[PDB]
């Protein structure tokens, strides 16, 4: 099972990370029966 | 899930994700019925000593 827990929380701190609580709602169960071990998150580039 | 009781309207504000609920014993308090997908709370059925 591959639980996605989610939250977003309006802030307007500009470097780190705010201090408070803010717990995570789960988002999605998802059922892929699969091994995991590495992952790598994806960005977008901005082309001018 | 099997279980004796009587099932009422409840004001309990369940979130999407959420559909049973369960007592300090464990065993089940409230449930979203399916379907209808409506929270039905459930209330042991009266007992006492004769
Ligand atoms: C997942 O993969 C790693 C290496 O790829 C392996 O050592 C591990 O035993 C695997 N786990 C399962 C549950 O297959
Ligand atoms: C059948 O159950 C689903 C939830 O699993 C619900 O969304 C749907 O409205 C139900 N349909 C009927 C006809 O009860």
């Amino acid at each position: 099972y591959f639980k996605i827990y989610s939250k977003h929380t309006p802030i307007n701190l500009v470097r780190d990370l705010p201090q408070g609580f803010s717990a995570l709602e789960p988002l999605v169960d998802l059922p892929i029966g699969i091994n995991i071990t590495r992952f790598q998150t994806l960005l977008a580039l901005h082309r001018s | 899930l099997t279980g004796t009781g009587v099932l009422t309207e409840s004001n309990k504000k369940f979130l999407p994700f959420q559909q049973f609920g369960r007592d300090i014993a464990d065993t089940t308090d409230a449930v979203r019925d399916p379907q209808t997908l409506e929270i039905l709370d459930i209330t042991p059925c009266s007992f006492g000593g004769v």
